[PDB]
């Protein structure tokens, strides 16, 4: 299972959650930004590691990060 | 006509003209002073 | 130049003056009619809105459908108001569908 | 009318039905082969296997090997086929060793083509696979021996 | 409708498409013979160690005592050797 | 050329093909053959005056066909006997 | 580059033909023709339709190296 | 329903304002550059019409006028060829003695010593020997003076200006609408009966009146200046009736149906002309007559406006059976709404046609004095093989584009496409297997042979002397083609080609034009190598097409486009899943297959076909005939073909062939230069550009359009482009230097 971490520079634009192809991410309420929103990653046992979320984040530097880690059946994307 | 003057200054055309003129200049120099290995003047 | 802007909003409809070389959002920032934004960079849908009249410069707009700029929606933070416009605010989800 | 149908009416299994995979002649034939005789002792099936394949593997090693024209050594090249039988039965043994354990049931399917339960095919055991291994190997070496026994001139020696 | 939580194997397709489950067609005099004589080669460790060491035995044997008609490596050279570009 | 030689052959060939095309028995401008078995009806829009709906396009087509078929069998018969 | 330099210089010196290197080394066609092509004949004749000699193992190996290399691509 | 002209007036206005605003076509480029990446995108998307807009009418208008532009360019290139033949050539002297003067239509100025490239090509002339075979065409045309070449150069220039004007006109003033383009029945009727029928009829006419008599006079020995002008043959007809008595009756037979009386100049001979080494002109004229008749009839199949004809939809809907469901229903709607489907079919057919042209033109030489001009024959075969391969690969590219951007079962459903999509797994499985099996049994034989030849065991080889693999069917077929004239073709005298056999050999000027080509074990091995390479190329391209929309690995691939780098390093890594990457990979394998094809043909022709014959009649081939015994190992290809024939090009420094020696080395350089783009990635390059940019910033000399490294896809594309250029140019220099040097 890969690791996905959210950092407090997040502006809560939700662009990363819209992009995930396996539904790893989620929005949760917060108080540190104008959107009162922050991303979370509750379901990292399904993450294929495509970094489609990182291409979508606009902050500099990134607010979502994907660290590739130990591989499994779901992580490798095997249908057999 | 002004648009043509602008277009003629776009990068590929400008470089094309610049280098064609430079080529003519070096070609004519070498046609006048052929086979130069040194500066034979001073 | 500095055409008058009109923004329907749950707070009401207010006008402010502001030159054409500017983005709408910082100009509603000037006079102080609060609007919703997240990015300020044209890469999300929080500053979304649609138009009542005229049309707004969307040259430096991105992350939009090859249509979102031909059937009404606009991002307020990357938009130049070429005319005396009349626009909508808080328009993300009926854009989000 | 159409000829290709989803496998047993289920159109979401990754296969199809054709005149190649589900045809009465092909079905009956493939059914009456050793590997598909589920209700039979593993060793008998293995015997059929080893017989047929030693006999088949005789020919090529003889008619193509390095001493094909030297016939003070041309015919006795059945040594080679015996060695090949030995090697792939060693491979059978290590495959069965790694794929199974005696204290575990046989992984074969328990359902049949119509939805009735079957007693799982015992060839997929550890025990019965070792039995089938012995059968195949016995058959292979003695089939090499048999097709070397027929050295009498026929049409092409 | 091909989804039944009770029977899972029919939903995921665990059929034997070519198995038979018919009685033995090799009448017992023939089967009798084979399963009598072909038994001692039916243990895993037994068969493996025996096969390995017997194959090695036959290979070392037939390798140490192969004749010249077989292997030119054995018949040796039959000619006087040349000299190299200088040496030899 | 006219007398009793190629004349007879080609004339009767093109004449029978025109006679076919005018009446039924043959695909035509107002007749659409389905698969070589039977013919349907169709008003091509092109106006004619012949009572059987015989267009000039139809006449041209069947005339060309008569000439092709006559040239064929003439050359055959005069190449074999 | 280094070992090509060393080997060409030395092979022309060992043959008493130093002028060959001194004349052909100043343009790259010289390196291609007078070093690579010229010194390849015996190796590639190691085996041929008319027989083999003791260079055979190198003629074979030469080709092995060309194969492995290409598989790396 | 009915067919008519449909046009709009003044759709776009001629202006310069859009020239000064780069990237007007795409909204993203129009905005202007921030980084250098912009400049690349501007060129990559320049002709992607259906991506600049959504409207089919606009795409078709653009395509039509772009075609006019291409035709104008081709006419300008033809104008140049004819003008250079007229002005800077030795064509007249070559016309006087064709088997001694080697053709040349390009001279160079004496600027830096380069005048050494003006070599002695014979006839009091010094220049560059050409290999396009234009002199042979101009002789087969009847051209005998440079004034006719001037005239055709001027006519081609006029036609080029005309094409350019029509290109402007149909886009800016009279632009046809979509319903005009979408009428395929009338289009096919015109191209079948009007372009190809009338074209070859008119050409048969020219051969009957100009080429045939002027070539009769030339082969009789008459001085090329004392031959009458062509138009004389038309004014005075007794001139024609002297050479062909049948021209006295003059169209009375063609009506009296006694076509027999034309047997004078419309023959069915077969074989070559033993004076010039080409096909009989009396055969070619008769051929063109027959082809024109066939096409003129075939251009009357489809219904346009008068009922009679065939509806394409009806034909397609009629075909279906119990294995294919409803097949062909729904292909007319597809083949009339996507340009990419049409382009794929058209590219496939044109590439295959070009390869067939290569084979037929070597085997039955059409022009006079072409068969003994070895350099021209090699050049033509090789050129056309390369063109065919490239077009076939483009076919796959545009099939993939159709699958990603246009296929849509919601509004245009076809059954056959759906069924192929539903068993693509089995398809790709079986093709994969057959390529592995074919690769083991052809290259493996070579490896066996090399190892048996190096182990001092030649009696264990796969060859004509030890273990024979004779292609029985090929030998059987060419034996049937040998016995054909007189038995299954009573109307023919000689058989179609001299390669079939019969013991007939044709010579010209002491050179060998043609003779029977022998098939043996080596031919068997080479052909199975060829089957292997073609199967592999097909596997790669078809895998790219069939899985362009989705996979078990990436189930929504169509949403990422047709040309994307990857879908990230996850799932194990997904570099090069797009169909563009499959085209990129298939280009290398096409290069491999075509290269082996041209090597096989080049070695075989010199070894068993080309050479010199003696008055006593003993043929000495260019190479000694060593293809039968040295082609069966890899060492024989490296030794007896590459090393032994590169001698001509590595020894051209100082001669007039030294340009080939320079291009040999330049092409090696460009090839090795591409490996840098192919083996690396852009992260390294952007990080190096960072430090270089720092250095520029230190001196207030840093540019405002921020420099970036190339794209991932651009890196791949630059790599394959330089790889292909380097390799093909190396073989070009090798071939031309070698063939020109020996002869
Ligand atoms: C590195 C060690 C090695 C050795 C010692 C050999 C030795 C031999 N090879 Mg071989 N080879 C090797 C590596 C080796 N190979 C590799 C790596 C490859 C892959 C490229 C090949 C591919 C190869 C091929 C394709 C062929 C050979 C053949 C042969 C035999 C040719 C001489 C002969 O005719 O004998 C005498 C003839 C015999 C039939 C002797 C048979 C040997 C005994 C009787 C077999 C008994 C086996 C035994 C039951 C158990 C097997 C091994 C066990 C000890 C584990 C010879 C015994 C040829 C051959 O003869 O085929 C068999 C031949 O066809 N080799
Ligand atoms: C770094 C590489 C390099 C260098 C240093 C040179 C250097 C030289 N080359 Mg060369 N060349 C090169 C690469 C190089 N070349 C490459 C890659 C090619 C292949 C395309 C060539 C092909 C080539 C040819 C064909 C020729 C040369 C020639 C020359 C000499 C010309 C002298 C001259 O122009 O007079 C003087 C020029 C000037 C004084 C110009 C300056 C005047 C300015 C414009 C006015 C300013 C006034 C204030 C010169 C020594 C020529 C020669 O004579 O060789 C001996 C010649 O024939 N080169
Ligand atoms: C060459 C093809 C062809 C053409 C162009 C025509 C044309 C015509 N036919 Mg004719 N026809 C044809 C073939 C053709 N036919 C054939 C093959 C037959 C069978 C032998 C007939 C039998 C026929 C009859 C019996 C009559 C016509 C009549 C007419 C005319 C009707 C229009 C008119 O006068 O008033 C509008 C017209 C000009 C009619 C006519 O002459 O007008 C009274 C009429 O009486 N046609
Ligand atoms: C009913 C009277 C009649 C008779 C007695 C003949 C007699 C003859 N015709 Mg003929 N023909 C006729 C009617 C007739 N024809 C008509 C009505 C037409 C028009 C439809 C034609 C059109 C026609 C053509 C176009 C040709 C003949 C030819 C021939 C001659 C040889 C053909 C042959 O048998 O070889 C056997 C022929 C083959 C085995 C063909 C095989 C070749 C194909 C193309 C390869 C297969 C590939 C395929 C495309 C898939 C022969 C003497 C031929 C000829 O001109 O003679 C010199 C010729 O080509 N005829
Ligand atoms: C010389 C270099 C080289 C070689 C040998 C291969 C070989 C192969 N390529 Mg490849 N390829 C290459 C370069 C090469 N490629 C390059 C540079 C590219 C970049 C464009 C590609 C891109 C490419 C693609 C995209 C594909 C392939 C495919 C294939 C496989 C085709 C199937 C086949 O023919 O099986 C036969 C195997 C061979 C012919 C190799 C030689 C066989 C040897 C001689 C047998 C010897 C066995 C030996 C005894 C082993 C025992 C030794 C012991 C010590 C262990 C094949 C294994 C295709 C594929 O996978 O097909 C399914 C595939 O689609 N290639
Ligand atoms: C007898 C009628 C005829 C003829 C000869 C042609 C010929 C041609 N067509 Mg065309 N076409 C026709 C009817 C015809 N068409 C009809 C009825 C339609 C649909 C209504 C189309 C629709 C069509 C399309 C969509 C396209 C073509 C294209 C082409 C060119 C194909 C490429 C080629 O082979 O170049 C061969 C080159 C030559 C033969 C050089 C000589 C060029 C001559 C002068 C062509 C003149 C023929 C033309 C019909 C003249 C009419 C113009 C007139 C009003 C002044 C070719 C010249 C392609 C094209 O336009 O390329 C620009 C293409 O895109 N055609
Ligand atoms: C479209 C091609 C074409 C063209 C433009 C011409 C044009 C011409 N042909 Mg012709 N011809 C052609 C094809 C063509 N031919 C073919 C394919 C054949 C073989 C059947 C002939 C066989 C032929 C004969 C036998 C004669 C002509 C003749 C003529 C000329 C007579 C003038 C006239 O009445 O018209 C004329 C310039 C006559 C001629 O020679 O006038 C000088 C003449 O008698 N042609
Ligand atoms: C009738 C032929 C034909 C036509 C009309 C098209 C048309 C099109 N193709 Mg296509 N294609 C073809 C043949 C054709 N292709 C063939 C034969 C191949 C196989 C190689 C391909 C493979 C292909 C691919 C992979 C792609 C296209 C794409 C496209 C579209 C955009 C092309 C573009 O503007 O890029 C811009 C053109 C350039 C940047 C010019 C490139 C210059 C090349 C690389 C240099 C060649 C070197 C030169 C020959 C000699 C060296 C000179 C130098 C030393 C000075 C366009 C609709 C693209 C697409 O997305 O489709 C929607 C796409 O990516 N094609
Ligand atoms: C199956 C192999 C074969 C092939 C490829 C050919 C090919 C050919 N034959 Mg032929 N023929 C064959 C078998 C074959 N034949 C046999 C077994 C016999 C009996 C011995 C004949 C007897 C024969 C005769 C008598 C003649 C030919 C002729 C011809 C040539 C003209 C074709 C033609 O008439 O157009 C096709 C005609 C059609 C009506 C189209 C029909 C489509 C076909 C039948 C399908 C042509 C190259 C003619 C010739 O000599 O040309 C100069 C001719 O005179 N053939
Ligand atoms: C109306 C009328 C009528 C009728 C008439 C008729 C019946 C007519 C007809 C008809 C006709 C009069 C026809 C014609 C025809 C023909 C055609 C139409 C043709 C052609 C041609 C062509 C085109 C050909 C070509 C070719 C081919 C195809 C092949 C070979 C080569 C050639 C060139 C030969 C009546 C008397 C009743 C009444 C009164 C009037
Ligand atoms: S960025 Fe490059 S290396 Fe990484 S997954 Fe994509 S293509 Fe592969
Ligand atoms: S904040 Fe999201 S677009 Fe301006």
């Amino acid at each position: 299972s890969h690791s996905v971490k959210i950092y407090d520079t997040c502006i809560g634009c939700t662009q990363c959650v819209r992009a995930c192809p396996t539904d790893v991410l989620e929005m949760i309420p917060w108080g540190g930004c104008k959107a009162k929103q922050i991303a979370s990653a509750p379901r990292t046992e399904d993450c294929v590691g495509c970094k489609r979320c990182e291409s979508a984040c606009p902050t500099d530097f990134l607010s979502v990060r994907v660290y590739l880690w130990h591989e499994t059946t779901r992580s490798m994307g095997l249908a057999y | 006509m002004r648009d043509l003057k602008t277009y003629l200054s776009v990068a590929p055309v400008a470089s094309t003209l610049w280098f064609a003129a430079l080529a003519g200049l070096l070609i004519e120099i070498n046609r006048f002073f052929p086979d130069a290995l040194t500066f034979p003047f001073f | 130049a500095s055409y008058k802007v009109k923004l329907v909003t749950p707070d009401g409809t207010q006008e402010f003056e502001c030159p054409s070389d500017v983005y709408i959002l910082d100009h509603a920032e000037e006079v102080g009619i609060d609007l919703p934004y997240s990015c300020r960079a044209g890469s999300c849908s929080s500053c979304a809105g649609k138009v009542v009249g005229g049309e707004v410069d969307q040259s430096d707009g991105s992350f939009l459908d090859d249509e979102q700029i031909e059937a009404g929606f606009v991002l307020t933070c990357v938009a130049y108001p070429t005319s005396d416009v009349v626009i909508e605010t808080h328009k993300e989800e009926d854009l989000t569908a | 009318y159409q000829v290709v149908q989803p496998i047993n009416g289920d159109p979401f299994i990754g296969s199809l039905e054709t005149p190649v995979t589900s045809s009465p002649l092909v079905a009956w034939y493939l059914s009456n082969l050793p590997g598909y005789r589920t209700a039979v002792n593993p060793l008998l099936r293995g015997i059929e296997v080893g017989l047929a394949h030693g006999f088949l593997l005789v020919g090529p090693f003889v008619k193509a090997g390095p001493l094909r024209n030297t016939e003070i050594a041309g015919q006795a090249g059945s040594l080679a086929a015996g060695g090949l039988v030995v090697i792939l039965s060693i491979c059978l043994t290590i495959y069965g060793i790694s794929s199974f354990n005696e204290g575990d049931p046989s992984t074969a399917p328990s359902l049949t083509l119509t939805g009735r339960k079957k007693q799982p095919d015992q060839l997929q055991t550890a025990d019965g696979w070792a039995k089938f291994t012995g059968g195949f190997f016995f058959g292979g070496i003695s089939g090499v021996i048999w097709a070397f026994f027929l050295l009498y001139v026929l049409d092409l020696p | 409708v091909y989804f039944d939580l009770e029977d899972l194997g029919n939903t995921t397709g665990q059929w034997d498409l070519y198995g038979s489950d018919a009685p033995s067609p090799y009448n017992s005099l023939q089967s009798k013979f084979f399963e009598t004589f072909a038994a001692p080669f039916t243990k895993r460790g037994l068969l493996l160690k025996f096969l390995i060491l017997g194959g090695g035995s036959t290979l070392a044997y037939f390798s140490a005592t192969a004749s010249g008609d077989i292997l030119p490596i054995k018949k040796g050279p039959q000619l006087p050797p040349q000299l190299g570009p200088r040496l030899g | 050329f006219i007398g009793s030689p190629t004349n007879l052959i080609m004339v009767t060939s093109t004449s029978l093909m025109l006679f076919a095309g005018r009446f039924g028995l043959a695909p035509s401008a107002n007749r659409k053959a389905t698969a070589g078995l039977k013919l349907e009806a169709r008003d091509s829009g092109l106006q004619t005056g012949d009572p059987a709906g015989f267009t000039l396009a139809d006449t041209l087509a069947c005339g060309v066909v008569g000439h092709i078929i006559g040239v064929g069998v003439v050359l055959g018969l005069k190449n074999i006997g | 580059w280094v070992t090509f330099y060393w080997h060409w210089k030395h092979i022309t010196l060992w043959q008493g033909n130093v002028s060959q290197f001194n004349e052909s080394s100043t343009y790259l066609m010289g390196w291609l023709r007078d070093y690579l092509w010229l010194n390849s004949s015996q190796l590639i004749n190691g085996y041929n339709p008319f027989g083999m000699n003791s260079l055979s193992v190198w003629a074979w190996m030469f080709l092995f190296g060309h194969l492995v290399w290409a598989t790396g691509f | 329903p009915e067919v008519k002209i449909l046009v709009d007036r003044d759709p776009i206005k001629t202006s310069f304002e859009q020239w000064a605003k780069p990237g007007h076509f795409s909204r993203t480029i129009a905005k202007g550059p921030d980084t250098t990446t912009w400049i690349w995108n501007l060129h990559a998307d320049a002709h992607d019409f259906d991506s600049h807009t959504s409207d089919l009418e606009e795409i078709s208008r653009k395509v039509f006028s772009a075609h006019f532009g291409q035709l104008s360019i081709i006419f300008l290139w033809l104008s140049g060829m004819y003008f250079h033949g007229a002005r800077f050539s030795n064509y007249e002297a070559w016309l006087n003695d064709p088997t001694h003067i080697r053709p040349s239509a390009q001279v160079v100025w004496p600027i830096v010593g380069q005048e050494i490239l003006n070599g002695d090509v014979g006839g009091g002339f010094r220049g560059i020997q050409i290999t396009s075979g234009f002199f042979q065409i101009w002789r087969a045309s009847g051209i005998t003076s440079e004034l006719q070449l001037y005239c055709t150069a001027i006519g081609a220039l006029v036609f080029a200006a005309l094409m350019l004007f029509a290109g402007w006109f149909h886009y800016h003033k009279a632009a046809p609408k979509l319903v005009w383009f979408q009428d395929v029945e009338s289009m096919l009727n015109h191209h079948l009966a009007g372009l190809l029928g009338l074209g070859s009829l008119s050409w048969a006419g020219h051969q009957v009146h100009v080429s045939l008599p002027i070539n009769q006079f030339l082969n009789a020995g008459v001085d090329p200046k004392e031959i009458p002008l062509p138009h004389e043959f038309i004014l005075n007809r007794d001139l024609l009736a002297q050479l062909y008595p049948s021209f006295a009756e003059g169209a009375t037979p063609f009506f009296t149906l006694n076509w027999s009386k034309y047997a004078d100049f419309l023959t069915f001979r077969g074989g070559l002309d033993p004076l010039t080494g080409g096909l009989w002109l009396t055969d070619i004229a008769h051929h063109h007559l027959a082809i024109a008749i066939l096409f003129l009839i075939a251009g009357h199949m489809y219904r346009t406006n008068w009922g009679i004809g065939h509806g394409i939809k009806d034909i397609l809907e009629a075909h279906k059976g119990p294995f294919t469901g409803q097949g062909h229903k729904g292909l007319y709607e597809i083949l009339t709404t996507s340009w990419h489907a049409q382009l794929s079919i058209n590219l496939a057919m044109l590439g295959s046609l070009t390869i067939i042209v290569a084979h037929h033109m070597y085997a039955m030489p059409p022009y006079p004095y072409l068969a003994t001009d070895y350099g021209t024959q090699l050049s033509l075969f090789t050129h056309h093989m390369w063109i065919g391969g490239f077009l076939i690969v483009g076919a796959a590219a545009h099939a993939a584009i159709f699958m990603v951007r246009d296929y849509d079962p919601t509004t245009r459903y076809n059954d056959l496409l759906d069924r192929v999509l539903r068993h693509r797994d089995a398809i790709i499985s079986h093709l994969n297997w057959v390529c592995i099996f074919l690769g083991f049994h052809s290259f493996g034989l070579y490896i066996h042979n090399d190892t048996m030849s190096a182990l001092g065991r030649p009696q264990d080889m796969f060859s004509d002397t030890a273990i024979q693999l004779q292609p029985v069917f090929a030998q059987w077929i060419q034996n049937t083609h040998a016995l054909a004239p007189g038995t299954t073709a009573p109307g023919a005298t000689t058989s179609t080609s001299l390669t079939w056999g019969g013991g007939d050999l044709v010579s010209v000027g002491g050179k060998v034009a043609l003779l029977p080509i022998p098939l043996g074990t080596a031919d068997f091995l080479v052909h199975h190598i060829h089957a292997f390479t073609i199967h592999v190329t097909v596997l790669i391209l078809l895998k790219g097409v069939l899985f362009a929309r989705s996979s078990r690995l990436i189930p929504d691939k169509a949403n990422l486009g047709f040309r994307f780098p990857c879908d990230g390093p996850g799932r194990g890594g997904t570099c090069q899943v797009s169909a563009w990457d499959h085209v990129f990979l298939g280009l290398f394998w096409m290069y491999n297959a075509i290269s082996v094809v041209i090597f096989h043909f080049s070695w075989k022709m010199q070894s068993d076909v080309w050479g010199s014959i003696n008055d006593q009649g003993v043929v000495t081939h260019i190479t000694g005939g060593n293809f039968a015994q040295s082609s069966i190992t890899i060492n024989g290809w490296l030794r007896d073909f590459l090393w032994a024939q590169a001698s001509q090009v590595i020894q051209s420094y100082g001669s007039s062939l030294s340009a080939y020696g320079l291009f040999f080395l330049g092409a090696h350089f460009v090839w090795a230069f591409s490996l840098m783009f192919l083996f690396s990635g852009r992260g390294y390059w952007q990080e190096l550009i960072e430090s270089i940019v720092w250095a520029h910033n230190k001196l207030k000399v840093a540019p405002a359009t921020q420099p970036r490294a190339l794209s991932i896809v651009q890196g791949r594309a630059v790599g394959v482009t330089h790889y292909l250029l380097g390799g093909i140019a190396t073989t070009w220099a090798f071939f031309l230097a070698r063939i020109i040097a020996v002869g």
